[PDB]
């Protein structure tokens, strides 16, 4: 349809439109014209990606100012299925109005999603991906061929290619999906990695995960490129904390810094070699480095440094080299006896837990490196590197870690804290000590994000409560509010479980996991459910760890033989490709009618983006409180950090952070207002968490199913389940659930 | 096959047990003949692949597989993926020949 | 051999007790129940195939890292850093001098770990702890 | 094995002293069998 806003003419690409989007789409146009951050929380079952592209793409087409629009997401999936979503839009848009707008639409990801290289894209890490990537396109290959081209350096086909052309014609106006990107990149032999990240400036919207935002090490390329008036949308951002934390944050191992010292006996080698024969390059590095000059300016755009920007870009210091890291062998030397205070600061008998200035204090004390020096290790490493002619990096590639400790440890103070633990395994029968560096304040890495950009959406199906979010990340919203879906028949049943048939009480506690009471019970809730489901059962654990033992127990106990009857078992793994082909298997059974049951971690790769619509998911069996591992030297220091400066409490903050997982896995079953399921919280835990599940959800929890049985859960799933399948009555839900132009215009009549 | 987790307290049979190095070969045959590209939209191994990068706090122990003191696998692990592969097998026969 | 003393030869796993020390002059490696035999009486040469210098036992000290030769770069350092210390304020503000200073104390460690020119680095040392 | 353990050697041995040596109707004669527990 084509309806009208106050000024807006946007474009829908359905005849028909919900209440909610409506009134979605008329906040989000506020938001931007008056200006600020917003927090806006709506049902999974109502279509929301539809809903933001629709008005932000008309706002910039309409307005005069034609401000850009950053969409950001939380896995590489959602960036397909938003870009299939602006696909559909443009091309509703297009037949609509009669030709195609001037309008470009990418998406942007690693090499490892987009390397037609035959050769180099049959890797099984990116780092990989990206050394060789790069030894064919840093550009030494290319000189090398100019001055002798019987050099036998290679080179790669669709990268050259992409010369011949320029860089406003390596795709023609449009949306191009990673499907669609790919099969218009390998007919025409171009490298779409290089396409896309070329082509940044010159899209109208710009789709990427939060990685590409926060994470320093990649965001200071792309954020480069964007504009700072474009529109930024943050799309299942409830946990965007997390992604802020891990940001900044860092890990050695006894191992780590074992490989560390190769790398440092390595480059001193490699500097020796280069010395006798080739001393030129290191005076004419040391010549630049004394004038003050910074991998920026001596680095070409073509090639990028050895060692990622592991702080944010205004941390670092704008001024000259301090000298003691100015030449080759010096800063060997300095890197060098650096590695060897880490290794003797892990030889710790108890777990020690100190702030980066006392770190510092220390090393400052047993060997004597400043803080400054440390801040420039990282830019010192990788125009070091650059110059040594180190086409092989596979020696020098644990020097990153340490590269990146120095920098991290010696530009922040506040916010940080180190962990130094002689056991990283208890459960081992030697010591294996592990030194962690952390990010406690999950502020820090969004907050430039907040201040470059004037107008910032987040939205959510399951961000609740909202008032937390502007507490644990410093910003404020110029409005924040929850939708409830106007639903005429009750689509989806959510029930609470506190005990089994019977009558015990059950619960997933880490402590009690090996229980034959609670193994059992849960056991048979399995069973029982798998019975009465159609078609499809999607099962959420805890971790994965509660999930393989508890699976082991219902094998011995013959508890799986029953559910093989009338399900496949599908599992999820460690290994991403084994995942991703159980999820094929697990839908190609849904599909077929076989009938399928999948067991998934409730924090695991299948939660964080993977929807089961419709037949796929019609049954969520929540196996107790996705709580985290309580007794974790990582966890106990953000909390009491949190307390302190946010005054958030220990266990409110630890209830917030389980449930929002349990309410993302509870959302992930609803696509449109036709969908159905039945939602089942099996814990004694849930009975008083209704108040803090999302709107939507609490809305239709019921106080009768606050505490079930597994027999009374049981008898209401089979009905609810054949109330579900009868007819609809339209006349129920003409105009009260979904609105046709007609009934929109009587809408905004009404209201004004 | 059935699934049990093997106890080497039980003794077995000489005969058989000289064909479980070959079932271990069939097993990565079987895995190689069930893999095959993903679609982009349920492709798992490209999330983590978004940022080859990411340099964070490793996960606890409740989020990893299982190990015993000597720290090699508990095994409990093999199963999960014997029962999947199962799966995998007897829906990849459906779309037979015929 | 990486647990023993090179001289009486004394296994850990038999003698437990057994502390390892360490000389500034030569840097080699010497089981405690040597030290006292050998040293206790007076000054004597070290007990090393191919090393004639010698020592006395009260300079001897525990090794702090576990590589020898971050340690003589780091007690070098430390002898340095006794006389040619400096701060910013001590050039009025000019970072071009001070990193020019720390250049010249730097490469001054550089030679002397090395050895590159011993006895006009150390007369260099010498005759600035007096100012 | 205790001077073992003083010299600081594990001693694979234990101290000898140290291990511990470790009514009506009879006209039914035998039809009874006892039941007594479950
Ligand atoms: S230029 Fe593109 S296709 Fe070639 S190796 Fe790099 S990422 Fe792969
Ligand atoms: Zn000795
Ligand atoms: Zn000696």
């Amino acid at each position: 349809m084509k309806f009208y806003i106050d000024d807006l003419p946007v474009l829908f690409p359905y005849p028909k439109i919900y209440p909610e989007q409506y009134n979605y789409m008329c906040d989000i146009k506020k938001t931007l014209d008056v200006g600020g951050n917003s927090i806006l929380e709506m049902p999974s079952g109502t279509g929301k990606t539809v809903s933001l592209l629709s008005l932000t793409i008309a706002y910039q087409m309409h307005y005069p100012e034609h401000r850009k629009i950053i969409y950001c997401s939380r896995t590489m999936s959602e960036i397909e299925k938003a870009l299939v979503e602006l696909e559909n839009l443009m091309d509703y848009r297009t037949k609509e109005l009669g030709y195609q707008e001037d309008f470009r639409g990418l998406g942007l990801t690693s090499r490892k999603n987009l390397c037609l290289h035959p050769e180099v894209s049959k890797e099984r890490k990116g780092t990989v991906v990206d050394e060789k990537c790069r030894r064919m396109t840093n550009g030494q290959a290319k000189r090398k061929l100019e001055e002798d081209p019987e050099a036998n350096v290679e080179l790669c086909e669709y990268h050259e290619n992409l010369y011949n052309i320029e860089v406003e014609d390596y795709l023609p106006k449009g949306v191009f999906s990673f499907e669609k990107l790919l099969k218009y990149c390998e007919e025409k032999t171009l490298c779409p990695y290089f396409i896309v990240r070329r082509m940044i400036s010159l899209c109208n919207i710009i789709i990427y995960s939060y990685h590409y935002l926060l994470d320093p090490k990649i965001a200071e390329r792309v954020s480069n490129e964007v504009s700072k008036d474009s529109i930024v949308i943050f799309d299942e951002a409830h946990n965007i904390d997390n992604v802020c934390i891990e940001s900044l944050s860092l890990d050695l191992t006894t191992d780590a810094l074992r490989r560390a010292t190769r790398g440092a006996n390595a480059l001193d080698e490699r500097i020796s070699e280069v010395r006798k024969v080739d001393s030129q390059k290191l005076q004419d590095e040391y010549e630049k480095l004394v004038q003050g000059l910074h991998s920026a300016d001596i680095l070409t755009d073509q090639e990028e440094p050895f060692v990622e920007t592991p702080v944010l870009p205004q941390d670092l210091l704008t001024e000259a080299i301090p000298g003691n890291i100015r030449r080759a062998e010096h800063f060997v030397s300095f890197l060098k006896r650096l590695i060897e205070y880490l290794k003797t600061r892990m030889k710790v008998l108890h777990v020690i837990s100190e702030t980066p200035k006392s770190f510092l204090q220390h090393l400052k004390q047993l060997t004597f490196i400043e803080r400054k020096p440390l801040r420039f290790c990282s830019e010192r490493l990788s125009l070091l590197v650059r110059t040594l002619e180190v086409t092989e990096v596979e020696d020098f590639t644990a020097l990153k870690d340490i590269a990146t400790f120095a920098t991290l440890i010696s530009t922040y103070e506040e916010g940080f804290l180190l962990i130094i633990e002689p056991y990283e395994i208890e459960n081992a029968a030697v010591p294996n000590p592990i030194m962690r560096f952390t990010c406690l304040d999950a502020s820090i890495a969004i907050k430039p994000v907040f201040e470059r950009f004037s107008s910032v959406i987040i939205t959510s199906g399951t961000i609740s409560p909202l008032d937390m979010y502007p507490r644990m990340l410093n910003f404020k919203t110029v409005l924040q509010k929850s939708y409830a879906m106007t639903l005429a028949k009750k689509s989806f049943l959510p029930m609470i479980i506190t005990k089994g048939s019977d009558q015990v009480a059950i619960s997933s506690r880490f402590e009690i996991r090996n229980d034959p009471s609670i193994v059992r019970n849960y056991g048979s809730m399995l069973v029982e459910f798998a019975k009465i489901t159609p078609d499809g059962m999607v099962v959420f654990f805890p971790s994965y760890l509660y999930m393989e033992s508890i699976v082991s127990m219902w094998q011995t106990m013959g508890i799986l033989d029953e559910v093989w009857k009338h399900k496949l078992i599908l599992v999820e793994t460690p290994d991403a490709q084994e995942t991703s082909l159980a999820l094929e298997t697990y839908r190609k059974a849904c599909s077929n009618g076989r009938g399928a049951i999948l067991l998934s971690v409730a924090r695991g790769k299948v939660s964080e983006g993977i929807d089961f619509d419709h037949q796929y998911g019609r049954t969520v069996l929540m196996i107790g409180i996705p709580f985290q591992y309580t007794e974790s030297r990582i966890l106990k220091a953000r909390l009491e950090f949190m307390r302190e400066n946010y005054r958030i409490r220990e266990n409110d903050f630890l209830s917030f952070d389980a449930m929002r997982h349990a309410a993302q896995c509870l959302g992930r079953v609803l696509r449109g207002k036709d969908d159905y399921g039945v939602m089942v919280l099996a814990d004694r835990r849930f009975s008083r968490k209704r108040s803090q599940l999302p709107k939507w959800i609490a809305q239709g929890l019921s106080d009768a199913d606050l505490n079930l049985s597994t027999d009374m859960a049981i008898s209401n799933t089979k009905q609810f389940l054949r109330t579900m399948a009868q007819p609809t009555d339209p006349k129920d839900q003409e105009g009260v659930s979904v609105w046709s132009y007609e009934d929109l215009i009587k809408h905004q009549n009404s209201r004004k | 096959l059935r699934g049990e987790k093997i106890m080497q307290n039980d003794r077995g049979d000489v005969i058989i047990d000289r064909y479980l190095t070959l079932d271990q070969e069939f097993d990565r045959k079987d895995d190689d003949m069930l893999l095959h590209p993903v679609k982009k939209i349920i492709d798992l191994d490209g999330n983590i692949q978004d940022d080859p990068v990411v340099r964070g706090n490793r996960p606890d122990f409740t989020m990893q597989p299982g190990v015993d003191i000597n720290g090699n696998s508990d095994g409990t692990v093999d199963i999960l993926k014997g029962m999947n592969r199962l799966s995998e097998k007897m829906i990849m026969a459906l779309k037979n020949e015929y | 051999n990486k647990d023993m003393c090179p001289i009486c030869k004394t296994d850990r796993y038999l003698s437990p007790d057994v502390k390892f020390l360490v000389n500034p002059e030569c840097y080699h490696r010497i089981c405690e129940s040597c030290v006292d035999r050998i040293f206790s009486l007076g000054p004597a040469q070290c007990p090393y195939k191919g090393c004639d210098k010698i020592l006395r036992k009260n300079k001897f000290k525990t090794q702090i890292f576990d590589d020898v030769e971050v340690e003589k770069e780091v007690d070098i350092r430390k002898r340095v850093f006794n006389v040619f210390n400096k701060t910013i304020d001590d050039f009025n503000g000019d970072l071009v001098e001070y990193n020019k200073y720390l250049e010249e104390v730097e490469d001054i460690i550089y030679k002397l770990d090395h050895g590159i020119d011993v006895a006009k680095t150390e007369e260099k040392l010498r005759t600035y702890e007096e100012l | 094995p205790r001077k073992l353990q003083d010299l600081g050697l594990k001693p694979a041995s234990v101290d000898p002293a140290t291990i511990k040596r470790q009514i009506t109707n009879t006209h039914m004669t035998g039809i009874l069998k006892d039941y007594s527990h479950r």
